[PDB]
This record gives structure tokens, C-alpha cells and sequence, in this order.
């Protein structure tokens, strides 16, 4: 077990087992069944690696927005740049994406069911690439850099992938209440920290106080 | 003090606690961002 | 709009309404003094009068011919026409909400079953595992699918019967 | 075989008189269990030690104020400081609360479970942040060695708590005495000192 | 004619109390006793308590006449505004003509001094309005446990402790239905008080609105 | 031995019972060809107040 | 006429369970494993078992009629009041009165028992004596039942 969320005297019940980014942090106490935490650890995955990809769209271009080098909109408006291109793909996208993923994601979930469940003959040739070492973490998907033994980089994995599910929730609350991007956001923290905060201009608190 | 508090762990006292907060938690609720209906 | 109902902004009745609830006020305002304490009250009372009546209209709500505000509580006109605040969304609040006072008294209960003299915690609570199970019930839904899906929920004909 | 808040009487059971400044006070039978009899010792402490370094700084501004320095009343001195300051209020108060819920709370979990931050996690300190006693740490907050003596340090507990005592009462003078005269504390001080027989509270118009 | 017949029934309570003919042994049952059993025809309120709980009625019955004849008198024939040509009553005299007739308590007194509490809407007299109504309500509730009897709701708490017992969420303490003669008390008890609270909400709007 | 052991919890199966499909510790049984000679004892009460009543070897069974 | 539909509903669901309990109960319940040997009516098993007054399936019924005329009365209550306004010409006064219970209480029933109460005034009678005289022998009967 690696360090504890609370320093001091916090005693978990379940987590003293094996498992990757354990702190002890389950005060609700969610994963005492075994077989649902095993679904849980999915889970944490499937958003933690969803959500950092999607922060490189609002992280990586919008830091070459501000300083100038591309004109792309910011990640609050642009969906609504889409569209009303001229060559345009209006939204069979919702269904697209469903019907996309639908296939894969079924896949997933009757391995989970099934582990290492894939039939000879149920693809075309290619039935054997689709088995994986273990749940969350296949074999022929990455082709290099799984061979070690020493496989926890996968903390690595669970400490970028957790810090990015605080960055999108904090986009989403930053850019519905202070109105402007993530970056713009920054460089105002930066120029003028004690004006422009969550307490007094961003109106997360009802302060009024005038004197 | 052992009898007391344990006085105090009562059905008539635990539930006068629990009235004050409910109660004072919605009075408050009514004074502050006044007479609500519709929920934004 | 929909129903054949118009938006509390544009009728004549909403407004009607409003410049009568206020002249009540400002008639009963004439007998006191400016700078005494039953004006500075009548005064509050007109102001929060003037902020209801402009909220409820900014809020889309749909009024009548009688100039009240009506519900609608179909989802699919709800969110089409955009009044889901009103009843679609307070169900969803008030289920989370019920669900916790269950998910809470269903585990005090078990647990103090499962010690001797269950009866005596009942009329004699037990604060500090009461407050524990209340503050570890934000979560009430993930828990129960997990209790149901295991199968610990129900229990399975060890239950009394009558004939 | 010890003084007593009143000469006489039976003090309690539960008040064998190893604590600092236990006089036998508490008829209300509070701190009888042991659990609740650790707490308060640790409230008493903070109670203390906040009102010596509060009224300190009363003091240091209600003499700078009447030697001539600009200082304020203790009293209205948040409302006319905030007035021209470019630090907003609610990014200060978030800024008190947020660094004091990490003391605070590392403070609550040593109480909880003695010697259970010097895991060494924190910055890998183990030996300090590890408690001495309840509410007296030590190591890092006794940078002297003024408390590796038991004959020196039980003696210094006795004293950090009568000069406590003294000092939140005092607190509730300046409130007291603020609201009847609405003149700071040294000002009053000299009055009585000029006129003491006449200038005292029958004679200030309040409290009769 | 109220007052002979509430003495009858206490007075009847305490003489027959110790013993009676039908149950020459009452006093070895005590005070308060639902009833012997089914059998002599029927046994039921026959103890001294259940003669207290018939004379409330009564007395209330009594009491409440006693009331109506002050207000409809004082409102008629005493109290009014002094003119220079007399004196003009509130209602004008009429105790003389109407009274003689029930209908005239219902029209001259009911249906007419209830103007002022219904129409409190929107006044500071509003309370009375809302209590006026509250009281009613109260009456009336009282009239499930004079009626019924514990038979019927002790088979139906059965019907659902099944479902408080098959999601595992049952009371230790087990629920019984309230007992005969609490069932009794219950009644009379939010009985008066909404027979009581009416007149205290019908006479207070009636009046500090004079007339 | 005739019937079940001292102090083993045992399961109900008289219909008429207030405790019916409902388990109770075994207090003692005899052995003298009585009739009804399972005796067993249950916490909660019935609707008289006795929390104690005589049944039969076929009338209970192995608990839960 | 949305909330006098759901207070309806709650009479229609209510009463039907005051009578369907009084069937499938009538075999026996808890309290008496065997009322199929009693009969359909009868008094009570007595004042032991904590008190057994109305457990028969005769008592279900009985009380149900209670709800039974209750629910009724709220059907019938809104089918006058909502023809009423609409034989008056005044529809408004339904939609707007008949959201709270004092509108029921002051525009229905005190408003339109004007004419009827001075069916035998003290000055003269008309020809509504009869129906003011029947009024109260109502109010009277239904009292003497209490
Ligand atoms: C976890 C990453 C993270 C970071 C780095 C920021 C950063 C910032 N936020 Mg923000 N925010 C976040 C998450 C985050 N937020 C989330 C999850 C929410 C929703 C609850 C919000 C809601 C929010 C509002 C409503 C506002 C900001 C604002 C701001 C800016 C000013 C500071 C402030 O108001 O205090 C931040 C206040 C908070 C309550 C969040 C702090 C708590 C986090 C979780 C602690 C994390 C520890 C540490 C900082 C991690 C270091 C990472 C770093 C090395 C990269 C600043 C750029 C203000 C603005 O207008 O920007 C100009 C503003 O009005 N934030
Ligand atoms: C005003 C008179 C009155 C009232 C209010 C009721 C109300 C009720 N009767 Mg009932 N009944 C009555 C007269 C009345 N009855 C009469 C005269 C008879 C014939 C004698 C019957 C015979 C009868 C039978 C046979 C049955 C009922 C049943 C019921 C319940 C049905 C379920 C329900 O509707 O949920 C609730 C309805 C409400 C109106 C809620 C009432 C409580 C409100 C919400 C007040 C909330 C409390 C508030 C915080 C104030 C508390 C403060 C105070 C404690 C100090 C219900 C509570 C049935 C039942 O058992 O239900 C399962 C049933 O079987 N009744
Ligand atoms: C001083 C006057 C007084 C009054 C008015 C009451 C009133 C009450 N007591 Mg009581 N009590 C008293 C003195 C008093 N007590 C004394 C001197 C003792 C000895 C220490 C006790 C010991 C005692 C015990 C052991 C119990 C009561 C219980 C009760 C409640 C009966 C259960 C019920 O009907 O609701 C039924 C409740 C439900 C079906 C669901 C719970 C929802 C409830 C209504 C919410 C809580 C209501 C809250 C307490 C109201 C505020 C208090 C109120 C009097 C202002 C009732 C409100 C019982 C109880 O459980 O209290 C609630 C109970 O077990 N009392
Ligand atoms: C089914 C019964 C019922 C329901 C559905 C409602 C619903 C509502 N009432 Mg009402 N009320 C009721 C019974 C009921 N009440 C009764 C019986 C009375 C008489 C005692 C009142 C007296 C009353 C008054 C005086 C007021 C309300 C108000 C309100 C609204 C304020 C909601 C709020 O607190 O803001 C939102 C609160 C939250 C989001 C926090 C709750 C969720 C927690 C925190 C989680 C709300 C829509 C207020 C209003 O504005 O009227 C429209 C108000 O002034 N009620
Ligand atoms: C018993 C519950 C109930 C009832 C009576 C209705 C009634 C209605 N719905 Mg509705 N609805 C409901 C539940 C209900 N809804 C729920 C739970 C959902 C999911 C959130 C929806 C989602 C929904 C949508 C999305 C739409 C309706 C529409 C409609 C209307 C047209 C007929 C219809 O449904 O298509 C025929 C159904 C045949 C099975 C009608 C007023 C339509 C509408 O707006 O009408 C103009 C519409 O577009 N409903
Ligand atoms: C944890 C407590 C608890 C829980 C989980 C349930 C759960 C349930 N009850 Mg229920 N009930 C309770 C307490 C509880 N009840 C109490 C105290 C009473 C006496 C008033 C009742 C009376 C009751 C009746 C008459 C009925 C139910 C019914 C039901 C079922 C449908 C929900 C419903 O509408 O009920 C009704 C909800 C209430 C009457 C409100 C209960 C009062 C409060 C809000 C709940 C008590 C919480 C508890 C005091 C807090 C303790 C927490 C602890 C940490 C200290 C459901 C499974 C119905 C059913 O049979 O299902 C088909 C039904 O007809 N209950
Ligand atoms: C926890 C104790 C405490 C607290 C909350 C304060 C709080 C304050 N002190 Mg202060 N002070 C204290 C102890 C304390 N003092 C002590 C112990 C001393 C030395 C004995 C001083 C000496 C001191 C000086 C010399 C001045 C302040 C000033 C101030 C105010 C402005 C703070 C600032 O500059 O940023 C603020 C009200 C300043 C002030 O009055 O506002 C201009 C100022 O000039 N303090
Ligand atoms: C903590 C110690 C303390 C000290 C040193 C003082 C000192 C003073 N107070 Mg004061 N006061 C205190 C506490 C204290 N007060 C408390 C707790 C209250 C609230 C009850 C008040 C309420 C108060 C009022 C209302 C007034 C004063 C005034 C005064 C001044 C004139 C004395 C007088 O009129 O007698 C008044 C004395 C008292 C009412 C007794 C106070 C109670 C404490 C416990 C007294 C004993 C303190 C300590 C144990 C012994 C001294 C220690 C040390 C000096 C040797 C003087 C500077 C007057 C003033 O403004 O001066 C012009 C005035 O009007 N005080
Ligand atoms: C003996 C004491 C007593 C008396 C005398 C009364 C008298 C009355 N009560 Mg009652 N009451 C009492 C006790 C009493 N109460 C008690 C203890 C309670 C419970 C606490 C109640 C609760 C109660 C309620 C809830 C009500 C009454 C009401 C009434 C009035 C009935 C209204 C009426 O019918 O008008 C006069 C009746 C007539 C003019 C018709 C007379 C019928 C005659 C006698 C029969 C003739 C039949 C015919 C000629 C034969 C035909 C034969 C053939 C050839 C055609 C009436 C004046 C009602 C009321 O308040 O009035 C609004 C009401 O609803 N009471
Ligand atoms: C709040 C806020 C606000 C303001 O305004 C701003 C700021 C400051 C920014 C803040 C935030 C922060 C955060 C939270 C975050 C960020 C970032 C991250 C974490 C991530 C990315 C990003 C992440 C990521 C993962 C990305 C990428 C990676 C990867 C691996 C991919 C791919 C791959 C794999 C699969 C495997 C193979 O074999 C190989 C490859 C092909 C190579
Ligand atoms: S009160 Fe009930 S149980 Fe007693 S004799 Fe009458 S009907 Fe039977």
C-alpha cells in the first residue's frame, strides 16, 4: 500500500489488498464487494484515459492560442463553429458516435464478464491479438513498452489520469462562471492573484460586502 | 455525565435537535434567496 | 407556448394582478410615517412583491387567462419547450433526498440488529453511529444497485404468513 | 494536599491533580470521562494561547495609538483597513480558512491517534510533529530545548495556563468596558489611575 | 336539559363503578377497562372511565350553547354605537324572532357571523380564517377513532411489516395499534379541540372586525 | 436422544403460530411421548405477551 | 380540475383497500388465524391479544361506506360547482377559486345556501320551505347516528 490520504489515523478496511493508486481513500466505503470494485477499477480508467486525451484538445491548443501562432476557438464555442462551415457533416455525429461505439464497448463489456473471451473464428483473422493480459491493460493495442516486469508505470497512469478529471470539472466551473478560457483564466491569476479568485469576483459564494 | 449524555441520546431530545435543524435549515433557506418556485 | 396558454410576460391579467397587490400596499402605507419602523416594512414587503412578480415572468413560466402561472409536467414538452425547472428536474431532487432518509434507517437498523438488546437503540439512540450513517449516504444509489445486483437486499421467504 | 478554587470543599474524583491548573473547578461534572477530559485540555490551551497572542496585539496598537503612532481601535480596525487595501475580502478570509484547515486538522489527528504524523510523510519529518504530550508538541515547535526537563516543563505548564486564564478574561473586559465607554483600554486605564475614585463602572452611565 | 343529563351519566359512573348487575365485579377490574368480553350481549364501555369519556361531549355540548347564547343576546340587545336617537345594535334585535326556531340559529347566527372569517383572506384576521378551517379538520380526524376499533389496524401494520421485513428495515420495537381506550381518549380529545378551536376562530374574526 | 439439542435454534412451521416461518432457541424437549414437546423460546413477543410456547417435532425444522 | 382528479383518485384507491383487506383477511390473519370458523359478522375475539373491536370482514365494509359517501361527495361536489360557473356564464370563478379549499368553502357551499336557508324566514316562506326543512332533517339524522 502507498502512502495515506490522511496522514494520520484513518484506518481502511479493504484497500490494505493490492491495487493500483491505493491511499486508502474510501470513506463511503464502495468497494467492499469484491466483484463491483473490480467493476469500479474500470471505471477510473476508462475516464481517467478519456479525460486526459480530451484536456490536450483544451491544454495543448489553446496555449498556442494565446500567444498567437493558430485562431482556434475556444473549447465553450466550438461546437457552434462546426456546423456552419460550408462543408459541414451536421449531426449524424450523435448517432455515429453511438453506433461506433456501441460495437466496441460491448466488446469490452463481456470481457469483463468473460475474461480473455474471444472466439476462433468469430472475427476474421484476427482473434488472437484481441485477448489481453489482463482487465484494462491488453496486449496487441500498444505495440511497444509492456514488456518489463516491473509494470507500475500503470501509477503513472492513475496519477495523470485522476489529475485530469479535477482539470475538466474545473474548466467547465471556471468557464460558467468567470466567463472566459482555462488559460485567460491563468494569466489573470498571474497578473492580479487576489482580485481575481473564486471568492470574490468569480461568483461562487454570494458575498456582498461592501465595507 | 455518562447518564446525562445518555439522557440526552433519548427518542423526545435527539428528535428536538433534529426539528431545530430541519426546521432552521428551511426558515434560513426562505429568508436568504426569498419565496422559490420554479428552480432556475 | 403550448396548451393555449400565453407567457406570464405578455399578459394583460399578470400585470393587473400586480398593480392591484401593490396598491393594497402603497393604501395601507399612506397612515404610517416615512422614517417609522411599519414603512420600512410595508417597503420591504413591496420590494420582495415587485421582485416576485418579475422573476416568475424572466423564468418563462406559462400563465392563464385567470393570470396565474401553470406547470407542465411532461418531460418530452418540458424539455421541448424549456420549463423542465419546474417539475421534471424537483423530482429528481426530492428522490435523492428520500432515498437517503431510507438508505440511513435501513442501515441503523440492521446494525444495531445485529448486537443485543436492539430494542433499547431505538428508544435510545445511538448518536455517534446515527451521525456516521448520515454522512456516509451521499453515495445512496451506488450502493443500492451494488446491494441488488448482489442479491443482500431481499430476503427470500423466511418472512411470517397468516393462513 | 493542594490549593483549591473554594477552601474546603471535596474536589472531584476525576481531578487527581497531575493537570496544569487544576484547582478542583467543575461542578457542572464535565470532563468526567477521560475521552472528553482529553478534549477540553487541548481546548482550553487553544482558548488560551490565541487570547495571550490576540490581546498582545491590543495592547501594542491601543499604546501606539495614544503615544501618537497610527494605529486604530481594536474595535471598527477591520472596516476601515479593508477600506483601502487591494486584497478584496473573501480572497483574504478563503485564504485564512483554507491554510488553517490543514493545521487544524493535522492538530485533530494527533488527538485522535498520538504520534501518527511523524509517519515521515509529510515532507519526511518523523521526529518532529510527533506529540509529546496532548496538547504540548514539541520538536519543531520547541526549537529551545526548554522542555527536556520533567522539573522545568511541569512548572511552565502552570504558568502558561494562570497567564492564560487572566488573559481570555481580559478579553471579555475590552468587550465589556468597550461598549459602555466606546474608548480603547489604555484610555480607561489612565482615567482610573487620574480619578480612581470616581471613574469607575457605577460611574460610567451603564450597568445601573 | 344539558346539564341533568351530564350529571347523569357521571354520576351513573360512580355509583356503579365498584358493582353493578350485569358485572357484579368491576372494581377487581379497575378504573379503566375497555370491557368484560362480547358476551351478556356486550360489555363494551361500561367501566367508570368510559362514562368520563360520554360525559365530554355533553358537557362541550353544553358548554358551547351557554356560549352562543352570549353572543347572539349581547350582539342583539346589548352592545352597539350609541347614536343621538338610541342605540343601534349590531344585529339589529333580532334574538326575539329567530331564536325561537332552529333555523334561525343557522341562518341569523351561523350564516351570517361567518362573513367576517371567511372573507379574512388577505387581512390580519387571516389566521382566524386558516384555523377556522384547521379545526375542522381535526373534528372530523377525530372521527376514525371513536368509529373503528384496533381490530382492523392491527391486521394491517401485519400487511405492512412484510414489506418493512422483506427489505430487511424493521423495527426491533414492535408496532402495535393504539389501545381501546387510548383509541377512545384520542378521540374526544381532537374532538373538543377542533369543536373548541372553530368558536375561537369564529367569535375573535367575528367581533374585532365589529359587526 | 429424541429430538433436536439443547440450545439449537430451530425454525417454525405451524401456520396458526405468530411465529411462523420465525426462529427461536431451543429451551428443552422431553422424552416421555407428550405430544407437543419441542419447547422453544423467542425474543419478540406475540399479541398476548408470552414469548414461549411447545411444539411439535414435525412442526419445526432446521433453521433458515 | 387536475387536483380534484388526484383527491379521487386517493378516495378510488383507499376504499377499495378497506374492502379488499376485509376479503383476503376474511380467512384469517395474525391476530385470528381462524375467522372462516366465526362467521361473515360478528362483535370481537374479546379484549385480549391487546384488543381485537373491528376485525371482521363485516367491520371492512363498514367502514369503507364512510370513504365510500366521501369520495362520492367530492365527485359530486366538483360536477355542480364546474356547471354552476358554466350555467352563470362566470367560468372564472371555478378556475381561479377552486385551487384552494376556502374557495370550495366560501364560493360553492356558504354562497349557494342563501336562498335555500331563507326558506321559512320570519317575514313569509317561499316555495323552498320544504328543501330548508329537509336540509336540517339531514343535518339532524346524521348527527343522531354519531
Ligand atoms: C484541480 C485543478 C484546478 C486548478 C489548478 C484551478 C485553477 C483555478 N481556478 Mg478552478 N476549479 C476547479 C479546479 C481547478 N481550478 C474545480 C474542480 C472547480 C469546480 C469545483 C473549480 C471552480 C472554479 C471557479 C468557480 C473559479 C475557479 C478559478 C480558478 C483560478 C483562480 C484560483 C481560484 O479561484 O481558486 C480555485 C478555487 C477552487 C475551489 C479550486 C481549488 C481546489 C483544487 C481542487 C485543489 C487542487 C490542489 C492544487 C491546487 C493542485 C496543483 C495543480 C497545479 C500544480 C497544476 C485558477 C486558474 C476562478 C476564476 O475565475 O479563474 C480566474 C473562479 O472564479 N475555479
Ligand atoms: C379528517 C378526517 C379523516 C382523515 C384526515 C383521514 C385520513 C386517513 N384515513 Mg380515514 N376515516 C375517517 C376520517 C379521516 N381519515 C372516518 C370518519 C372513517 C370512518 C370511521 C375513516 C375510516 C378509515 C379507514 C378504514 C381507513 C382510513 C384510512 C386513512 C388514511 C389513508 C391513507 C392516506 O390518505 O394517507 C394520508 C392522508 C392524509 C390526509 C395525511 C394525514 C396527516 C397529515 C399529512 C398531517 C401531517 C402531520 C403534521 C406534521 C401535523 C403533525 C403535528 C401533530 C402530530 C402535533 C389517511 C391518513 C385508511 C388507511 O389506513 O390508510 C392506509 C384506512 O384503511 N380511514
Ligand atoms: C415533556 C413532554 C413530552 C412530550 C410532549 C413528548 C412527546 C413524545 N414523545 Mg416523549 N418523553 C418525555 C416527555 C415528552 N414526550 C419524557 C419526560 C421522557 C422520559 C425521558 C420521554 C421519553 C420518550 C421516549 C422513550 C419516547 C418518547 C416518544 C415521544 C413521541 C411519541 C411517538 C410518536 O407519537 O411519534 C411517532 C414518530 C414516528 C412514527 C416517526 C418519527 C418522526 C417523528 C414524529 C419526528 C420527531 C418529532 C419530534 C420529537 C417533535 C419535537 C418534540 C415536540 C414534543 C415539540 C412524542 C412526540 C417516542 C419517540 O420515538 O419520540 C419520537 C419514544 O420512543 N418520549
Ligand atoms: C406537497 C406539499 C408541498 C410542497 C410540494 C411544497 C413546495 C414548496 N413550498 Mg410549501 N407549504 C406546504 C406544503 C408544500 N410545499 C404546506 C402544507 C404549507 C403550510 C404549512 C406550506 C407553506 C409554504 C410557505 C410559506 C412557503 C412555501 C414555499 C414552497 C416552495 C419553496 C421551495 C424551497 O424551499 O426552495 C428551495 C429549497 C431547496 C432547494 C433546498 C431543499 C433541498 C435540500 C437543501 C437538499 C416549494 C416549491 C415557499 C414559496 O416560495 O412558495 C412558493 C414559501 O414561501 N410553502
Ligand atoms: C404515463 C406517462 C406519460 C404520458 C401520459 C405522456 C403523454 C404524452 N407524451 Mg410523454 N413521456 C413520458 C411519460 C408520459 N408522457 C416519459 C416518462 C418520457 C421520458 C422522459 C416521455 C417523453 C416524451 C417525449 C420525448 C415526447 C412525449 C410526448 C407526449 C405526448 C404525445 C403522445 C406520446 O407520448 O406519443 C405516443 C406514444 C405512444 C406509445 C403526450 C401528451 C410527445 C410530445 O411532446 O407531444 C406533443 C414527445 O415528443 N413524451
Ligand atoms: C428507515 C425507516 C423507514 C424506511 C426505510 C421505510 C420504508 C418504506 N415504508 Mg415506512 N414507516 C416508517 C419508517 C420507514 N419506512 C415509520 C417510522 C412509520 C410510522 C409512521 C412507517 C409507516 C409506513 C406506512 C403506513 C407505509 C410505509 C411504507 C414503506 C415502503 C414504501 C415507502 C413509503 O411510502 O412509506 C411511507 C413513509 C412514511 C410513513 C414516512 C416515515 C417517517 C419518516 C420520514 C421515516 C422515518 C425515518 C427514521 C425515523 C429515521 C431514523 C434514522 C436513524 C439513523 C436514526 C418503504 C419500503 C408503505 C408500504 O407499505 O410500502 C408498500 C406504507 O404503506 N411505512
Ligand atoms: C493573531 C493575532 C493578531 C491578529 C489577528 C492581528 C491583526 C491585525 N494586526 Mg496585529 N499584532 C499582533 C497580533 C495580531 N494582530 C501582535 C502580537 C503584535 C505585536 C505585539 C501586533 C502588531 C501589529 C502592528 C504594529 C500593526 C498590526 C496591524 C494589524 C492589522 C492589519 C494586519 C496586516 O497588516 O496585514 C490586523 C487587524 C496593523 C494595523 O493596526 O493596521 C494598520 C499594524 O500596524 N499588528
Ligand atoms: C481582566 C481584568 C480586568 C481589568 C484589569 C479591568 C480593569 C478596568 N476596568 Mg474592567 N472589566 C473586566 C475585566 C477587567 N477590567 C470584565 C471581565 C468586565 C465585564 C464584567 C469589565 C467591565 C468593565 C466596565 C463596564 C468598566 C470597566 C472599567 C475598568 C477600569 C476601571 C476600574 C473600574 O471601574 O472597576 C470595574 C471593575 C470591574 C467591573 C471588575 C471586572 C472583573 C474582573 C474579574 C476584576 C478582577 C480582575 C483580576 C482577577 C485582578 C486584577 C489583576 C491585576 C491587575 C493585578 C479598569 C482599567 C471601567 C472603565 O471604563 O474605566 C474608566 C468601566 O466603566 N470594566
Ligand atoms: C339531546 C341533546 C342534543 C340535542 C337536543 C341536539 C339537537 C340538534 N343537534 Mg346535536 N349533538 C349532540 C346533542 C344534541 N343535539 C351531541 C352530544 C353531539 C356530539 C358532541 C352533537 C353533534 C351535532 C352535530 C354535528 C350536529 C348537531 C346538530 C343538531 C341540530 C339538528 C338540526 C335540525 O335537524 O334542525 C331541526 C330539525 C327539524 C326541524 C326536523 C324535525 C324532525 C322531527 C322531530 C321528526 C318528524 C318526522 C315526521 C313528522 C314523521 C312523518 C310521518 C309520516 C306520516 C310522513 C339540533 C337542533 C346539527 C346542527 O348543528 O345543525 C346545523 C349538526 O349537524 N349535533
Ligand atoms: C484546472 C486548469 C485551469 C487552467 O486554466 C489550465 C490549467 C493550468 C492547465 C489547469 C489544469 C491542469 C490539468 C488538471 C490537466 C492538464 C493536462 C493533463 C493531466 C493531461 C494531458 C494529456 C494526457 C494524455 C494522457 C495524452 C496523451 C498520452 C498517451 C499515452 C496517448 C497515446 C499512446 C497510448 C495510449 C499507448 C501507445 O502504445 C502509445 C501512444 C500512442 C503514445
Ligand atoms: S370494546 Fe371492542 S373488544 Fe371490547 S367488547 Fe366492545 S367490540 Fe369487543
Amino acid at each position: 500500500d502507498r502512502p495515506l490520504w490522511y496522514p494520520g489515523a484513518t484506518p481502511p478496511a479493504h484497500l490494505d489488498g493490492s491495487m493500483l493508486g491505493d491511499y486508502g481513500f474510501d470513506p463511503l466505503r464502495l468497494g467492499t464487494n469484491p466483484d463491483r470494485m473490480k467493476w469500479f477499477r474500470e471505471a477510473e480508467l476508462t475516464n481517467g484515459r478519456w479525460a486526459m486525451a480530451a484536456v490536450v484538445g483544451i491544454l495543448f491548443t489553446d496555449v498556442f492560442t494565446s500567444i498567437g501562432l493558430v485562431g482556434l476557438p475556444k473549447w465553450w464555442e466550438a461546437g457552434a463553429q462546426t456546423y456552419p462551415i460550408d462543408n459541414q457533416t451536421l449531426r449524424t455525429l450523435a448517432i455515429i458516435e453511438f453506433l461506433l461505439f456501441g460495437w466496441v464497448e460491448t466488446k469490452r463489456l463481456y470481457d469483463l464478464r468473460n475474461p480473455g473471451s474471444q472466439g476462433d473464428g468469430s472475427f476474421l483473422g484476427i482473434t488472437d491479438g484481441l485477448k489481453g493480459t489482463e482487465n484494462g491493460y491488453p496486449g496487441g493495442i500498444f505495440d511497444p513498452l509492456g514488456y518489463s516486469k516491473t509494470s507500475p508505470e500503470k501509477l503513472d497512469e492513475l496519477q495523470n489520469g485522476r489529475l485530469a478529471m479535477l482539470a475538466f470539472l474545473g474548466f467547465a466551473s471556471t468557464a460558467a462562471v468567470n466567463g472566459q478560457g482555462p488559460i485567460e483564466s491563468l494569466q489573470t491569476h498571474l497578473a492580479d492573484p487576489f482580485h481575481v479568485t473564486f471568492a470574490t469576483n468569480g461568483v461562487s459564494i454570494p458575498h456582498f460586502t461592501e465595507f | 455525565m455518562k447518564d446525562f449524555t445518555t439522557y440526552l441520546s433519548t427518542a423526545p431530545v435527539v428528535g428536538l435537535g433534529w426539528a431545530i435543524f430541519t426546521s432552521g435549515l428551511l426558515i434560513e433557506i426562505n429568508r436568504f434567496f426569498p419565496d422559490p418556485l420554479v428552480f432556475s | 407556448d403550448i396548451a393555449g396558454l400565453t407567457p406570464c410576460s405578455e399578459s394583460k391579467a399578470y400585470n393587473k394582478l400586480e398593480r392591484k397587490e401593490l396598491k393594497v400596499l402603497d393604501k395601507r402605507l399612506k397612515q404610517y410615517e416615512p422614517g417609522s419602523a411599519p414603512y420600512l416594512a410595508l417597503q420591504a414587503t413591496k420590494e420582495r412583491t415587485e421582485n416576485r412578480f418579475k422573476t416568475y415572468a424572466k423564468q418563462g413560466l406559462l400563465c392563464g387567462n385567470d393570470g396565474l402561472p401553470h406547470l407542465i409536467s411532461d418531460p418530452g414538452l418540458a424539455l421541448r419547450f424549456n420549463h423542465a425547472g419546474e417539475v421534471f428536474i424537483p423530482t429528481f431532487g426530492f428522490l435523492y433526498v428520500a432515498g437517503y432518509i431510507g438508505h440511513v434507517g435501513r442501515q441503523y437498523i440492521i446494525l444495531s440488529k445485529e448486537d443485543a438488546k436492539p430494542t433499547d437503540k431505538e428508544i435510545i439512540l445511538d448518536v455517534p453511529l446515527a451521525l456516521k450513517l448520515a454522512f456516509q449516504g451521499w453515495a445512496w444509489p451506488l450502493a443500492s444497485i451494488q446491494e441488488l445486483r448482489n442479491g443482500s437486499l431481499l430476503e427470500k421467504d423466511e418472512n411470517i404468513t397468516v393462513s | 494536599d493542594r490549593p483549591l478554587w473554594s477552601p474546603g470543599s471535596e474536589p472531584p474524583a476525576w481531578l487527581d491533580g497531575s493537570l496544569a491548573g487544576d484547582y478542583g473547578f467543575d461542578p457542572l461534572h464535565l470532563s468526567e470521562e477521560p475521552e472528553m477530559r482529553k478534549w477540553m485540555v487541548q481546548a482550553e490551551l487553544v482558548h488560551c494561547r490565541w487570547a495571550m497572542l490576540g490581546v498582545a496585539g491590543i495592547l501594542f496598537t491601543s499604546i501606539g495609538a495614544k503615544a501618537g503612532g497610527n494605529f486604530p481601535d481594536w474595535y471598527d480596525a477591520g472596516k476601515e483597513l479593508q477600506k483601502n487595501s487591494d486584497i478584496p475580502l473573501g480572497s483574504l478570509i478563503f485564504t485564512e480558512l483554507l491554510l488553517f484547515g490543514w493545521v487544524e486538522t493535522k492538530r485533530l489527528y494527533d488527538l485522535r491517534n498520538p504520534g501518527s504524523q511523524g509517519d515521515g510523510s509529510f515532507l519526511g519529518i518523523t521526529d518532529g510533529l510527533k506529540g509529546k504530550e496532548n496538547g504540548y508538541p514539541g520538536g519543531l515547535f520547541d526549537p529551545m530545548g526548554m522542555s527536556k526537563n520533567e522539573a522545568s516543563f511541569k512548572e511552565a505548564k502552570q504558568k502558561e495556563v494562570k497567564n492564560g486564564r487572566l488573559a481570555m478574561l481580559a478579553f471579555v473586559g475590552f468587550i465589556a468596558q468597550h461598549h459602555a465607554t466606546h474608548k480603547s483600554p489604555i484610555d480607561n486605564l489612565l482615567d482610573h489611575v487620574a480619578d480612581p475614585f470616581h471613574v469607575t463602572f457605577a460611574t460610567n452611565g451603564v450597568s445601573i | 336539559f344539558t346539564i341533568h343529563v351530564t350529571v347523569l351519566i357521571l354520576l351513573k359512573g360512580v355509583l356503579f363503578a365498584r358493582s353493578s348487575r350485569l358485572i357484579p365485579d368491576k372494581a377487581n377490574l379497575g378504573f379503566r377497562f375497555p370491557c368484560d368480553g362480547p358476551g351478556r350481549g356486550g360489555t363494551c364501555q361500561v367501566s367508570a372511565w368510559d362514562h368520563v369519556f360520554l360525559g365530554l361531549f355533553w358537557m362541550y355540548n353544553s358548554l358551547s350553547i351557554v356560549i352562543f347564547h352570549f353572543s347572539w343576546k349581547m350582539q342583539s340587545d346589548v352592545w352597539g354605537t350609541v347614536t343621538d336617537s338610541g342605540v343601534s345594535h349590531i344585529t339589529g334585535g333580532n334574538f326575539a324572532q329567530s331564536a325561537n326556531t332552529i333555523n334561525g340559529w343557522l341562518r341569523d347566527f351561523l350564516w351570517a357571523q361567518s362573513s367576517q372569517v371567511i372573507q379574512s383572506y388577505g387581512s390580519a384576521l387571516s389566521a382566524y380564517g386558516l384555523m377556522f378551517l384547521g379545526a375542522h379538520f381535526v373534528w372530523a380526524f377525530s372521527l376514525m377513532f371513536l368509529f373503528s376499533g384496533r381490530g382492523y389496524w392491527q391486521e394491517l401494520i401485519e400487511s405492512i411489516v412484510w414489506a418493512h421485513n422483506k427489505l430487511r428495515v424493521a423495527p426491533s420495537i414492535q408496532p402495535r395499534a393504539l389501545s381501546i381506550t387510548q383509541g377512545r381518549a384520542v378521540g374526544v380529545a381532537h374532538y373538543l379541540l377542533g369543536g373548541i378551536a372553530t368558536t375561537w376562530s369564529f367569535f375573535l374574526a367575528r367581533i374585532i372586525a365589529v359587526g | 436422544e429424541i429430538g433436536p439439542k439443547r440450545g439449537s435454534l430451530v425454525k417454525v412451521l405451524r401456520p396458526e403460530s405468530y411465529w411462523y416461518n420465525q426462529v427461536g432457541k431451543v429451551v428443552s424437549v422431553d422424552q416421555s411421548g407428550i405430544r407437543y414437546p419441542v419447547v422453544v423460546r423467542f425474543e419478540n413477543q406475540n399479541y398476548a405477551g408470552v414469548s414461549t410456547n411447545n411444539y411439535a417435532l414435525d412442526e419445526i425444522e432446521e433453521v433458515k | 380540475d387536475f387536483l380534484v382528479h388526484h383527491a379521487i383518485a386517493l378516495g378510488l384507491h383507499t376504499t377499495t383497500l378497506i374492502l379488499v383487506k376485509g376479503a383476503l383477511d376474511a380467512r384469517g390473519s395474525k391476530l385470528m388465524p381462524d375467522k372462516k370458523d366465526f362467521g361473515y359478522s360478528f362483535p370481537c375475539d374479546g379484549p385480549g391479544r391487546g384488543g381485537t373491536c373491528d376485525i371482521s370482514a363485516y367491520d371492512a365494509f363498514y367502514l369503507a361506506v364512510f370513504w365510500m359517501l366521501n369520495t362520492i361527495g367530492w365527485v359530486t361536489f366538483y360536477w355542480h360547482w364546474k356547471h354552476l360557473t358554466l350555467w352563470q356564464g362566470n367560468v372564472s370563478q371555478f378556475d381561479e377559486s377552486s385551487t384552494y379549499l376556502m374557495g370550495w368553502l366560501r364560493d360553492y357551499l356558504w354562497l349557494n345556501s342563501s336562498q335555500l336557508i331563507n326558506g321559512y324566514n320570519p317575514f313569509g316562506m317561499n316555495s323552498l320551505s320544504v328543501w330548508a326543512w329537509t336540509f336540517l332533517f339531514g343535518h339532524l339524522v346524521y348527527a343522531t347516528g354519531f
